[PDB]
């Protein structure tokens, strides 16, 4: 039964798939870095070079 | 020979990180504070002597 | 339609500002429901 | 996948940088639970 109407099925069910994941991109990727921010890791790699540069040891305080 | 199908082992969970659920303990961030606490300690003596 | 709801719906249907949309792609059309008032001026 | 999950599952995957991966290797596959509404329009 997969073959006559299934696999159409599958591709239609995998486009809505890639649309919700595109459409909600941003959004998913806020609330992980919201989920980063909770667990005492608030500082970005740039921003964290630039302060190791300086020779300072980057600090949180969360 | 259990008939629980589970392992002895228990873990006790604490706070689990976000990102890759490892599991972390109260310490870190009050960690990255106390060497913070040293550093500024130790600067302020010797600029002291 | 004003700028909100046509706003959000052009949001969801545009996804992101360059993507490949499949041939397979959900049709959303607009149905308005319009409650009027008319005077009957009925006998009685 | 969006990065969040797929992030976690190739963490757990590279293990570290460089590492010397032996012949048997944990094998792990996604499956997509999907559940949608199609109307019917019963005749009753």
């Amino acid at each position: 039964l997969d073959s006559e109407e299934m696999k159409e099925l599958h591709r239609r069910l995998r486009s809505y798939l890639h649309q919700e994941l595109d459409r909600q991109a941003e959004n998913r990727f806020q609330m992980a870095v919201d989920e980063d921010y909770y667990d005492s890791i608030q500082w970005t790699e740039a921003d964290a070079q630039v302060l190791k540069e300086r020779g300072q040891a980057p600090l949180v305080f969360n | 020979p259990f008939r629980h199908n589970r392992f002895s082992l228990t873990p006790i969970w604490g706070f689990r990180r976000g990102r890759d659920n490892l599991p972390y303990g109260v310490i870190r961030w009050m960690r990255d504070i106390q060497d913070d606490i040293n550093k500024r300690a130790s600067k302020a003596l010797y600029i002291l002597s | 339609g004003d700028e909100a709801m046509d706003w959000a719906e052009f949001d969801r249907d545009t996804y992101s500002q360059s993507r490949t949309v499949s041939t397979h792609k959900r049709q959303r059309v607009r149905l308005i429901e319009c409650w009027y008032r008319k005077p009957m001026r009925a006998t009685k």
